[PDB]
RNA sequence: ACCUCGGAGCAGAACCCAACCUCCGAGCAGUACAUGCUAAGACUUCACCAGUCAAAGCGAACCUCAAUUGAUCCAAUAACUUGACCAACGGAACAAGUUACCCUAGGGAUAACAGCGCAAUCCUAUUCUAGAGUCCAUAUCAACAAUAGGGUUUACGACCUCGAUGUUGGAUCAGGACAUCCCGAUGGUGCAGCCGCUAUUAAAGGUUCGUUUGUUCAACGAUUAAAGUCCUACGUGAUCUGAGUUCAGACCGGAGUAAUCCAGGUCGGUUUCUAUCUACUUUAAUUCCUCCCUGUACGAAAGGACAAGAGAAAUAAGG
RNA sequence: GUACCGUGCAAAGGUAGCAUAAUCACUUGUUCCUUAAAUAGGGACCUGUAUGAAUGGCUCCACGAGGGUUCAGCUG
RNA sequence: CCGAGCCUGGUGAUAGCUGGUUGUCCAAGAUAGAAUCUUAGUUCAACUUUAAAUUUGCCCACAGAACCCUCUAAAUCCCCUUGUAAAUUUAACUGUUAGUCCAAAGAGGAACAGCUCUUUGGACACUAGGAAAAAACCUUGUAGAGAGAGUAAAAAAUUUAACACCCAUAGUAGGCCUAAAAGCAGCCACCAAUUAAGAAAGCGUUCAAGCUCAACACAAAAAUCCCAAACAUAUA
């Protein structure tokens, strides 16, 4: 079963309790599915966002059509949509209670792998349609190999080491210099200024 | 569809932290469940509130938990605990300050 | 959305509505197939109920209506009710909904919903929007009740039009926009047809009742693989042309079409005229008949009425070549009417005979002449004939350095040939 | 929520490079700080306002002498973004009762005990 | 729909925290009759009321439960004690509809118009290269999606205006944008020619008259080169009209016992203002058609052009 | 069950008549006449489950500053 | 001027509603909630003011404050020193209890709103300077005169797409399939000759033929009319 598996619109056992839109699940760096497993290539999410069944279908169809089943295999690195998003009836005034469950999404944080590919192939053979899918994804995304991912991580480390700026967001925020914690967020003490909402600034050091 | 849930906060919790001088009868902490267990010179009310039985200094410690043999649920928990495991709970003690009393010369018969 | 449905079939037993070609069991089976096609929910319960008078605010006589009310309200599994009727008026819908405490759907609404669900192309989406406009206009009352908010006749300012009346105005403009968009779509489809019309590709429009195997037959004839027939109803929801060769080595475009159902508002199917006009601009029409289906005659009537309403040219209506599909399901089937071809698309049984018959029909209908023509070799005339006509047999006369070619050639190509190579 | 900021301890652990840069030996640390409020307490939390008032730094650009002891240092850490801290230097040592009236705090941070207002 | 009480999230860690926010529950039950009497010290639902825990002592033996409830007065009782889904649950001892016949005090603290925020909705443009287009992503489109832009709709918000910002259509006059309907220039075409389709540029000029309907629109009739999409307080009522809507009258269907009412229909129904201020009040033309080109180029035919030339008009401006 | 043949219930099951009505909406109902063109007007309909008989129903003589439509003429 | 006349009187009716509420000067002064036929109000609390009594008030070192829950934050509570000078209590009161934006953690909405609702903090409802004009962003506040002085915050930067040249014989029209499908309609195989060439990655042929390729070799647009003028180079 090398081809990418079908993803259901909603969990077979639908959720009954409406739950809040905890955007923290999109905010910040991803702590899961950050490393390769049984594969050499992937789509890395350089930003946070919610994946719908439409995005899942786009990924599945594009990758299945463009891959070579006898030499390539793909695997989801993100769970099927589980977080329920509720929408009220069109033109409804505010109030009256939380809306009914409309769709299901799956959160994705910056730095996560969405799909992972492997098999008897090199990067150039796959990067094309992986970049197509990444560009059509709801967040910034990039087709990345193991080598390229390691290269970008090492480049980030090198920039952090050799930056000539005496002042770093990390230092200033941690020391509360200028009292900038009045303007910053508690999440910023760990994001180090590289994250802003759902957006991940990679050039940011 | 969602009714109720308007109850206010019980204002429960610790009323006397460690190092606080506490007179006899003072309520040290009010709790819904057994968060802090009664230590030395600390009594429990019907509602699990801890009150000082003596006049002294409140001290919070971590002590091994040995439930009463007739406390069936706790005894079952222990019976299922692996060998070498020891339960610990937070206990509140009142280290009495004054002595029970003094012997005073009342009459030189 | 995951809506267990109770099927209610009003069986008319006297007067108008007493169908003489179909039975309540067959109609119930068709409605069950419709809901299964709609997918995601099933008929939790089925109820066929007599109705001497089918036209009422409550389709059923008070007694049967109360009986159904008791059953529906006592059955908790039921989430919706599907009333097997063409169209139900807003009063009937409102009264039944209030009585039964559920949502009521008629065949019109069910077909509309399946279209909206399984419509992919923007053309299909626009056409189904047009088809929905009737359902909208019917349902504004319920739809915009909550927006109305029980305010009327007391506000003295603004556009004098009431809430309901200005909603009618907005829906009028919405329908006007939809119709303008479909006119633009019709123009674009004419642009698309231009090239094939100029090249004079014979075109055969495959029509018939829904789930007759139109798509399967087109797949069998063309030999394609991307063509995917479905068990569901209303699978083919777009009009597309597929090239296939005939025994005479002639290429023909089979045009797949939307399926037809009986007991539906005409406007529903007629809203797809923007893309079904390819049938009007066809050269032959091939009518597929699921003879195995018990309701074959009723389906015949429905499809013929639908075509007449679509206003295809009468010459095209005539000469409709009839193929009886699904013959394998009916073992030992003997066609009765002449000029009818029994075929089995899945098993590919009578496909050769069908191909020959429709080849003859194309020759008759496209003004194409099969004739023997003598040409000179090395003069490019042979290559020209290959490219601009379908050559069938080349008998070379080496002594004269020439060749007699048996070619099926249209009059336009014949004139071009006679002028280019006198 | 915006809350009081806990400065990690490592921030206040000087390095040899810092010692070279700022001219202060870790051994034999300075006894007294000269602290001047160079920033307004407006738009700052009430706790910082109160700490400034406690330190007596209500007037800006007005040097105040404070002990270089852990508690005063904790307060100064709380309000460090509003003040300039320098080490009080005593080139002629502590002023004596005789010269108590001739002292002056030069901008360099030195409390000279003779102020003649004459050319050198 | 809800109104009182409790538990869990929101509210991760002392306490406390809203929501017509998300979920669960309560209006008891059971056992006991010392669930007897007293009394330090404390807690406290952010007040009070109420509600909690409790050492010691007397007298004895040797309560479970989160909520599980309700004050005062007043009634019953010899007394002890008892009494409300007073659930609008800090509780008027006992009182419903309807008003367009309406009135007063206010409110832009609060709706309808308009403006405004936003852009869900709506519209437009690119990217993606699946799918239509016989073959062919890109002549013309285009699914899943992605990225942008616009502020025409329906909304949503309630920020100015309720010691008045007069309201839909129409007349009059039009100012503006271009995302161009026609006229001009140009690229592509599934551009043979004629019609066309598409895109770039172009806002100087133009963009019809009628039958119903109050209609903006739409349908239809006849035309046109075309009968463009919009903004302008859905431009313009101190310039006009009031047919619709939207007072007071009345009928039909329906609701109600009735008053009276209707997202219903229908007949009628008062359009004020003498201008103080600002502003303003005399600033090389387009298009169609006729003949000819020409029945020519083109085309198998059908049909059928440009350009050049000649002549005619129509509108618009000025006389 | 196949309008008529039985049947349940009711106080009786809306009868005659008229009918897209000044009669909820569907509504610009479907048709024919009328107009070049009609959401208007008039004539009809298995047309009202919200018509209907002194809460009066149908018919038509005259009448009407009532409300529609209209021939011909007339005219800024 | 009749949904019920007019006049007089009760009558200075009542109004939680609107409006108004008149000398000078100084000072303190914006602050949680509860109940309420209550949310346009009021009483209590909180805050605020005044006077008085007394002694601790704020900041805060360790130590200390739960499992459920596997991990799980900014912090908080408590708190000697220390820096400070306020705090509690007593007496008497009013007024505010219709609130805005900003940063942050959230909830509702649509991860819209100058939207709504809580929490921590700030500012504004007060002065001044800046961000153009500017309640809420930044600087800064305790007040007067000065024809002195040092400073605070404080002025946006960006310009982006060229890409080879030469050459191609051939086991053979590899088999099967088909009328034909010969690299190229489809399936299997995909070896192999030449120094070097896929039993062919694209056009093309009905099929062939022919053309190449891989190989040898050398961003944007809206409606009255754009919107300071301009300026790349004289030492921070
Ligand atoms: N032709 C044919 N179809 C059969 C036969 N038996 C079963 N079928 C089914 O008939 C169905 C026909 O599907 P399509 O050919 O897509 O139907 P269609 O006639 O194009 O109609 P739409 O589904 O509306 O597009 C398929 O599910 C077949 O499996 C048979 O003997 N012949
Ligand atoms: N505590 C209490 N007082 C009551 C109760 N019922 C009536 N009352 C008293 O009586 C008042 C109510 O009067 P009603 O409503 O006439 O009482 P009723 O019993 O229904 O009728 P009557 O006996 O005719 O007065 C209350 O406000 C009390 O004063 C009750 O259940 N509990
Ligand atoms: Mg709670
Ligand atoms: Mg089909
Ligand atoms: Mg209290
Ligand atoms: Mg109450
Ligand atoms: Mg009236
Ligand atoms: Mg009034
Ligand atoms: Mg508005
Ligand atoms: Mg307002
Ligand atoms: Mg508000
Ligand atoms: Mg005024
Ligand atoms: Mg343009
Ligand atoms: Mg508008
Ligand atoms: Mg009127
Ligand atoms: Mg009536
Ligand atoms: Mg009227
Ligand atoms: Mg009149
Ligand atoms: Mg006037
Ligand atoms: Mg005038
Ligand atoms: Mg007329
Ligand atoms: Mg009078
Ligand atoms: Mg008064
Ligand atoms: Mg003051
Ligand atoms: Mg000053
Ligand atoms: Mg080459």
């Amino acid at each position: 079963k090398p081809k990418l598996r079908f993803i259901e619109r909603a969990p077979l056992v639908p959720k009954v309790r409406r739950e809040p839109k905890n955007l923290s699940d999109i905010r910040g760096p991803s702590t899961e599915a950050t490393e390769f497993t049984e594969g050499n290539f992937a789509i890395l999410a350089l930003g946070g966002g919610y994946l719908h069944w439409g995005h899942f279908e786009m990924m599945r169809l594009t990758i299945n059509r463009s891959m070579d089943p006898k030499n390539m295999f793909a695997i989801w690195r993100v769970p099927a949509p589980f977080k329920p998003i509720t929408r009220k009836s069109v033109g409804h005034r505010m109030g009256g209670g939380k809306g009914a469950i409309d769709h299901y999404v799956t959160p994705v944080k910056a730095g996560r792998l969405v799909v992972e590919m492997g098999g008897r192939c090199e990067f150039e053979e796959v990067q094309g349609f992986l970049d197509q899918v990444a560009h059509k994804l709801p967040f910034a995304a990039k087709a990345v190999s193991r080598g390229t991912l390691e290269k970008m991580r090492k480049d980030q480390e090198e920039r952090e080491r050799n930056n000539q700026n005496p002042w770093t967001f990390e230092r200033i925020a941690t020391a509360n210099m200028l009292g900038i914690r009045k303007v910053l967020s508690p999440y910023d003490l760990t994001h180090k200024g590289k994250y802003w909402g759902k957006f991940y600034m990679p050039k940011r050091v | 569809k969602n009714l109720g849930g308007k109850s206010s906060g019980r204002r429960q919790g610790i009323k006397k932290m460690e190092g606080h001088y506490v007179h006899a009868g003072n309520i040290i902490a009010t709790q819904r469940h057994f968060r802090w267990h009664p230590g030395a010179h600390v009594g429990v009310g019907k509602n699990k509130c801890l009150y000082a039985l003596e006049e002294g200094i409140v001290r919070y410690t971590k002590e091994v938990y040995v439930p009463h043999p007739r406390n069936t649920e706790a005894v079952d928990l222990i019976t299922r605990l692996p060998k070498g495991a020891v339960l610990y709970k937070t206990f509140v003690h009142v280290v009495p300050a004054k002595p029970e009393g003094t012997f005073k010369l009342v009459a030189m018969l | 959305g995951t809506q267990r449905v109770c099927l209610v079939h009003p069986d008319v037993k006297w007067g108008p509505g007493k169908s003489q070609m179909t039975r309540a069991e067959w109609q119930v089976a068709e409605a069950t197939a419709l809901v299964h096609t709609l997918d995601g929910w099933s008929v939790v319960q089925t109820m066929v109920v007599s109705t001497k008078t089918p036209d009422r605010k409550l389709i059923f006589g008070k007694g049967n209506f109360e009986h159904l009310t008791e059953k529906i309200r006592g059955s908790p599994d039921i989430t919706c009710v599907f009333l097997n009727v063409e169209r139900m008026a807003a009063p009937t819908k409102k009264e039944l909904e209030a009585a039964w405490g559920v949502e009521v759907f008629d065949r019109f609404t069910v077909v509309l919903h399946i279209f909206r669900c399984n419509a992919r192309t923007k053309e299909a989406r626009l056409q189904v929007a047009l088809a929905e406009m009737p359902l909208h206009r019917s349902n504004l009352k319920r739809d915009v009740a909550h927006l109305y908010r029980g305010v009327g006749s007391r506000y003295i300012m603004g556009s004098g039009e009431s809430f309901m009346q200005l909603q009618q105005r907005l829906l009028r403009e919405k329908e006007a926009k939809i119709r303008k968009a479909l006119d633009r779509l019709r123009k674009k489809r004419h642009l698309l047809r231009r090239q094939r019309t100029r090249r004079e590709f014979p075109v055969i429009s495959v029509v018939g009742y829904t789930n007759c195997g139109k798509t399967t037959l087109i797949k069998a004839l063309t030999g394609d693989a991307a063509i995917q027939p479905r068990d569901q109803l209303f699978a083919t929801l777009d009009v597309t042309a597929h090239a296939g060769t005939l025994p005479s080595r002639m290429t023909v475009l089979y045009v797949d079409t939307i399926g037809f159902l009986s007991q539906l508002p005409h406007g529903l199917i007629e809203s797809f005229s923007a893309t079904l006009e390819d049938v009007a601009h066809s050269d032959l029409i091939l009518h597929v008949r699921d003879v195995s289906h018990p309701e074959a005659e009723l389906q015949k009537c429905s499809v013929l009425s639908t075509l007449r309403g679509l206003q295809l040219p009468a010459p095209l209506l005539d000469s409709m070549v009839e193929v009886h599909n699904k013959v394998d399901l009916v073992p030992g089937y003997s066609p009765t009417e002449p000029n009818v071809v029994p075929v089995s698309a899945l098993r590919g049984h009578g496909l050769q005979e069908l191909k020959a018959e429709l080849d003859a029909a194309v020759l008759k209908a496209t003004g194409r002449q099969i004739l023997t023509l003598r040409v000179r070799l090395a003069g490019a005339q042979l290559s020209w004939l290959y490219k601009e006509a379908t050559v069938q047999e080349v008998d070379v006369i080496p002594e004269d350095g020439a060749a007699d070619v048996r070619v099926i050639i249209s009059n336009s190509a014949y004139g071009k040939f006679r002028k280019l190579f006198p | 929520k915006f809350t009081r900021s806990r400065i990690p301890e490592k921030v206040f652990q000087a390095s040899p490079e810092d010692h070279e840069k700022y001219g202060g030996d870790p051994q034999n640390p300075h006894k007294l700080h000269i602290v001047t409020r160079i920033k307004s307490t407006r738009r700052r939390p009430y706790w910082e306002k109160d700490i400034i008032k406690m330190l007596g730094l209500e007037k800006a650009h007005t040097p105040q002498v404070h002990k270089n002891i852990p508690s005063v240092n904790a307060k100064l850490k709380v309000v460090k973004h509003l003040i300039r801290i320098k080490p009080l230097k005593l080139p002629q040592g502590l002023p004596a009762e005789e010269n108590m009236s001739n002292t002056c705090l030069k901008s360099t941070g030195e409390l000279v005990v003779q102020w003649h207002l004459k050319p050198v």
